[PDB]
């Protein structure tokens, strides 16, 4: 998708 | 469901 | 602070002086710091080296660097 | 983006209305364009050269 | 910030440019960038005289900066949504 | 600095003291300052900061 | 119509050839 | 027992700062002085973080002397609900109220 | 500007009639008998309410399946139903009996959907491992067993026109062959996405797709993209239209964007308001399907509700 | 069994987590967004407000609509155990712990969100007929003439035997034949400390009764029994121990000053044999309760309130009990009772209801049932019934007979939560009472024996006569036993 959407999407801790 | 289940249980 | 003096006239009709001897008026309906426009029922004259030719538009925008002048008519 | 462009041939023009066609190579930021195999939309100018992007006006997929 | 916001709003329309150079373009806004920078897809003449040396090719990225003009239709544009943002600027 | 004695306590050998429990041990850390009496070793082992 | 009774008359004649290999079976 | 020394608070306190808050059987093997319940107990009344162990002001007097009354008993009830939530800064607060109230 | 962008068809608006708040739990299925006076809504409470399908009201009840049933069909000749899920149990619904009579087998593992054949006694199923039994009429086996997934199959169909087996896999591998010769003489290694959004049309052939990104249309010769949707984002889980040519698809992931069928882009772009006990964002559009008339579509989503929305007279629904 | 739901589940979670917004192949996640949908799901089970924070919008939307889907496949199967929980068919030796298990915890859930609807919401015990209850009992008591509990001090002479009483009880309690625990080895420790410094430890239970005004954490475990659960709450030890003292003090001092009355008295006899010889001879020994020849009748009613537990106000509580029993231990009593409660993971909310477990409850439960049968019975009929102060009667006798021909209700008796009542009525006052029953809730369809308890006791010639008068009467009764008492302190 996009590489800003890969790190928005993404699971914390 | 929780209500008759905790009444009659 | 000369920015924020052309909100004033904001959806007020603008007459507007470009490089190359062209002049537009219309109804302001956006700028930017860069002074990009954009105009509504406006008409543009050119002046031609001598005769001036008109070009009429319901919407167009405008890039800001050409821009000279923005009063009103 | 011009990135739908690169290694295909293109046809450019120049802000002075000057017409050319080569391959383009590179480009960056600031619209530099790097092309191989030009020529006068048929004079081949050369076979590499490198132009700014102040002197872009449009660029066309071809 | 704003202008770029505008454009995004005018994707897969058909506009009309001039350019400074006296070179006129109708095709379909399929791209913007920050520099204000078009991409149509779809070219075509909407003039007989200004009009460039193409043919062939159908698709065009034009620099921002050789842009005098951009033709709208007022249609494709709230206007109420642009005077709020205008003003929200700073 | 800690380490652990043959009876089951605890010996600090930067502050040359005892330890009763594991707690007295643990509250000459923030304490019990020879971490800054140690500048001077660190002065004659370099003599550049 | 015709070419789709076809193909269920075709489809009708290899599941009742399949069935009878799993009856057989 | 349960004297709390500062030499075992900070223990406690870095004992719940790495293990865990869940866990209080992980916490208590690294003590040697009290339980797991005595230790869940201390963390819930004074090595909790958000606890507010100064700061008494007008308007938690007024509404602990507004509390009081409606409910006489069940101290702990009104602990988190007046914001002290530590189970005895309400009564020794109130036991002030009432000696400062009496001369 | 935009395809059929200043060609606007004046279709009516959707206006809420009614809401049918009785089953517990997200529902399954949705559909309605040929009479127009049975609809069978599936729920995951293992239980398959038979309720009126214009009034609404709950007619009867129908339970045999342990788990959720995702998959409900009727049959043309057979005057009975049937029903697939986790746990292979197909209640033959007779209007007379209201029994379980059909016992479909053949799957190794959970079944998430069905669909039987309008022409022929054939059938098709969605096992979860890799299976996909056809349950021929009277046999209950898989005589000829279009088994070309490698995973739980999203969607299946047979019909007796077009592609007499259409299927598709989320192993990222779908058998869109031919229900005759049963190989897979074309496999449709796409759609790696959850595809299991496909409805049909209201003309002839050439008709509509969905797919969960960048929706479009399909044909049915081969398959082709002739309409070009807009950008649908939305998951889509089912496709339902309408017999005069109407059709909407719903939504997964709540936000049912419903599209007209000659351009593709959502017209009204609505999406499933929560009940009040349901949480912010926890819906998502299960069924929607338009009456046998037209009338009133049926929505269930999860919010255990069955909402009956109706056609508005309007005119003033033309876009630029 | 439910493991293929939660296969299911995790096979659908990862359907989502690949399928449901995965925001493009980019070298995506892995199961540990599984591990935190399963600790929510955890939290959730511990009736906690927490939840699965640091994820995006749809994956914890698909978070939250998996987690309550094993939800609704654990209920169900909870549904199922307790269906098949009476005869359990024919009970298992494996499944009852897990069933058990799970009824508690949902039970757990079920207090948490009471305790939350009693503390957010304001359910209230009719301060208007609370105020009129409290008025009641004043003078009740003060025609009574009972004096108030002097609060134990420190030098008085039987309170050693009331202490070793209750450490002996204690100890059998604790330790039957070879019995331990963790902490159960700190009880005998502490009634050992007890029984070798007696005075030490009656100075420290008055430190604790004057001066400690909370309590600890106090846990429940729910007894594996087939019908009802009967619930056993755990305290401290010292806490017991100072709750056994009050009580027996508390016992005491009402057996000696005659706090309790004796219709509310399961009390010093041999229960079932006493209770019901008495009970049929009171029957038999009336004033000719058995002639019928003049159109009299006579009707008997037993009912349970089901409100003799959680459902108190507390704070009525704590009026009545600083109304019979001096303020310091009241108030330890009314901190007590809502102290705090303590699952295997979860934490029960308090000032909810009185905990039945916790020691010295049993004084509580028959003077909150005193108070409600000061408002069933009313005034002058349990004064009759009782008889004055300086000559009272039996358990069911009376001082005249016209005391009993007076007023209607003659015979009454109250269990732990059960109540019978026993009352002649002539034609007259029975015509009357239907004719105000049918005014209040007619019955024109004829559809008043439609639900009637009956007895399965030789249903030939022995059960109720299911007539047009008597069934009127009976439901007549019970509506007339539905309005004395609130609906909101308790029921029938």
């Amino acid at each position: 998708m996009t590489v800003k959407e890969q790190q928005e999407w993404k699971i914390p801790p | 469901e929780f209500h008759k289940k905790f009444m009659e249980k | 602070e000369p920015l924020d003096l052309i909100r004033l006239s904001l959806d007020e009709r603008i007459y507007v002086k470009m490089r190359n001897d062209r002049e537009l008026r219309g109804r302001l309906h956006a700028y930017d710091q860069h002074l990009n426009m954009i105009l509504g029922d406006v008409e543009e004259t050119v002046t031609t080296i001598y005769k001036s030719t008109k070009r009429n538009i319901p919407m167009l925008f405008v890039r800001g660097d050409g821009v000279v002048l923005v009063a009103p008519p | 983006a011009l990135e739908n462009y690169i290694n295909r041939t293109v046809a450019v023009i120049t802000s002075d209305g000057r017409m050319i066609v080569g391959t383009l190579k590179g480009f960056d930021q600031t619209i530099n364009l790097i092309l191989d195999e030009s020529h006068e939309r048929e004079q081949v100018v050369l076979g590499l050269y490198i132009v700014r992007g102040d002197n872009v006006a449009v660029i066309g997929e071809i | 910030m704003l202008f770029y916001s505008f454009f995004k709003s005018l994707v897969g329309k058909d506009v009309v440019v001039e350019l400074k150079n006296d070179l006129s373009i109708c095709g379909t806004l399929h791209s913007v960038d920050q520099y204000l920078n078009i991409k149509l897809t779809d070219i075509s003449v909407t003039d007989p005289e200004k009009y460039p040396h193409m043919l062939s090719v159908k698709n065009c990225f034009i620099r921002g900066s050789v842009v005098r003009y951009v033709q709208l239709p007022a249609d494709e544009v709230d206007t109420q949504l642009l005077q709020d943002a205008a003003r929200k600027e700073a | 600095y800690f380490m652990k004695n043959h009876l089951g306590s605890y010996e600090c050998k930067l502050c040359l003291t005892l330890h009763n429990n594991e707690g007295s041990y643990l509250a000459h850390t923030q304490g019990k300052k020879h971490q800054t009496n140690l500048a001077r070793r660190a002065a004659k082992e370099a003599k550049e900061a | 119509e015709e070419a789709i009774k076809e193909i269920t008359e075709k489809t009708r004649v290899a599941l009742e050839k399949s069935v009878s290999q799993k009856v057989a079976a | 027992g349960g004297v709390w020394r500062n030499t075992e608070d900070e223990i406690l306190k870095a004992a719940v700062m790495k293990y865990g808050k869940n866990q209080w059987s992980r916490i208590a093997s690294l003590l040697h002085r009290k339980s797991a319940k005595q230790c869940k107990a201390r963390w819930y009344e004074w090595l909790d973080p958000s606890i507010k162990k100064t700061e008494w002001s007008r308007e938690e007097e007024e509404k602990l002397l507004h509390l009081a009354k409606l409910m006489p008993t069940q101290w702990r009830t009104i602990a988190p609900i007046i914001g002290r939530t530590a189970a005895q800064c309400l009564e020794h607060y109130e036991f002030l109220l009432d000696k400062a109230a009496q001369r | 500007k935009a395809p059929t962008m200043p060609k606007p068809q004046w279709h009516p608006p959707w206006k809420l009639y009614r809401v049918i708040s009785g089953h517990l739990g997200w529902v399954r299925c949705i559909a309605v008998e040929p009479g127009n006076q049975w609809f069978v809504t599936g729920s995951a409470d293992r239980t398959i309410k038979i309720w009126d399908l214009a009034s609404g009201k709950l007619k009867l009840s129908l339970t045999g399946h342990i788990s959720t049933v995702r998959g409900v069909i009727v049959s043309t000749r057979s005057p009975y139903l049937f029903s697939c899920g986790e746990d292979k149990q197909v209640k033959c619904w007779d209007l007379e009996y209201n029994k379980v009579i059909r016992h479909y087998h053949g799957h190794l593992s959970a079944v998430y959907g069905l669909d039987l054949h309008p022409t022929i006694d054939v059938l098709v199923t969605c096992s979860r491992d890799s299976t996909a039994r056809i349950w021929d009429v009277r046999t209950k086996a898989s005589v000829h067993t279009l088994s070309g997934h490698t995973n739980a199959v999203a969607t299946v169909r047979c019909q007796a026109a077009e592609p007499q087996i259409i299927t598709g896999s989320h192993d990222t591998t779908i058998r869109l062959w031919d229900l005759v010769a049963g190989k897979t003489r074309v496999t449709l290694t796409n759609h790696k996405k959850s595809v299991r959004a496909v409805v049909l049309h209201p003309r002839h052939y050439t008709f509509a797709s969905g797919s969960p990104d960048n929706i479009k249309q399909w044909k049915f010769p081969d398959g082709s993209f002739i309409q070009n949707l807009s950008g649908h984002n939305a998951i889509i889980n089912t496709l339902t239209v309408n017999s005069d040519g109407v059709l909407v698809s719903g939504a997964d992931n709540g936000t049912m964007h419903l599209w007209d069928w000659r351009t593709g882009y959502n017209f009204q772009r609505v999406h499933a308001a929560v009940q009040p006990g349901s949480l912010d964002s926890e819906s998502g559009i299960f069924a929607c399907a338009f009456d046998q008339s037209e009338s009133r579509l049926l929505t269930a989503e999860a919010d255990k509700t069955i909402k009956v929305y109706r056609e508005d007279d309007t005119a003033t629904e033309e876009t630029h | 069994v439910e493991s293929h739901f939660d296969l299911e589940l995790r096979a659908a979670v990862m359907h989502d987590i690949l399928d449901m917004m995965p925001e493009g192949i980019k070298q995506n996640k892995a199961r540990t967004i599984l591990q935190h949908l399963s600790e929510a799901w955890r939290c959730w089970k511990a009736n906690i407000p927490w939840k699965v924070p640091g994820l995006p919008t749809p994956i914890e939307n698909m978070i939250l609509r998996y987690v309550k889907a094993k939800a609704d496949w654990w209920t169900n199967t909870a549904h199922y155990n307790r269906e098949r929980i009476r005869r359990g068919a024919t009970v298992d030796k494996t499944v009852c712990k897990k069933n058990l298990g799970r009824l508690t915890r949902l039970y757990l859930k079920a207090e948490q969100e009471r305790q939350h609807n009693y503390l957010k919401d304001g359910p209230y015990i009719t301060a208007e007929e609370a105020v009129a209850v409290y008025t009641t009992t004043v003078h009740w008591l003060e025609s009574r003439r009972f004096s108030p509990i002097p609060f134990p001090p420190l030098s008085y002479k039987h309170d050693t035997k009331l202490l070793i009483l209750a450490l002996e009880r204690l100890k059998e309690a604790y330790s039957v034949k070879s019995r331990l625990n963790q902490s159960q080895r700190e009880e005998l420790g502490l009634i050992e400390q007890a029984y070798d410094n007696p005075h030490e430890a009656l100075s420290r239970i008055k430190r604790h009764l004057l001066t400690q005004r909370a309590f600890k954490e106090v846990g429940i475990e729910f007894m594996d029994l087939y019908s009802h659960l009967v619930p056993v709450y755990d305290v401290e030890p010292l806490e017991k121990i100072t709750d056994a003292y009050l009580d027996q003090y508390l016992w005491y001092e009402a057996d000696k000053r005659r706090l309790f009355p004796p219709w509310i008295k399961p009390a010093d006899t041999e229960p079932p044999p006493l209770l019901v010889y008495k009970w049929c001879q009171g029957i038999n020994n009336l004033q000719d309760v058995w002639e019928t020849s003049e159109g009299e009748c006579n009707v008997m009613l037993e009912s349970r309130f089901e409100k003799m537990y959680e459902k108190i106000d507390l704070t009525l509580l704590n009026r009545l009990l600083r109304l019979i029993v001096d303020h310091n231990i009241a108030d330890y009593m009314t901190a007590k009772n809502n102290v705090v409660i303590n699952y295997k993971d979860m934490n029960h909310t308090n000032s909810y209801g009185i905990i039945r477990g916790l020691q010295f409850a049993s004084f509580i439960v028959q003077y909150y049932g005193l108070v409600m049968d000061l408002l069933v019975l009313g005034l002058h009929r349990a004064s009759e019934m009782a008889g004055p102060p300086q000559m009272p009667n039996d358990f069911l006798s009376f001082q005249d007979i016209a005391t009993e021909a007076a007023h209607p209700i003659r015979l009454f008796c109250r269990y732990i939560d059960r109540i019978h009542i026993f009352f002649r009525f002539t034609a007259d006052e029975a015509r009357d009472l239907i004719q105000r029953y049918l005014t209040e809730h007619p019955d024109p369809n004829n559809e008043n024996i439609v639900g009637y308890n009956n007895k399965k006791c030789w249903p030939r010639d022995a059960r109720m006569r299911l007539m047009k008068h008597d069934v009127n009467l009976g439901r007549a009764v019970f509506w007339d036993i539905k309005n004395r008492l609130p609906r909101s302190v308790t029921t029938v």
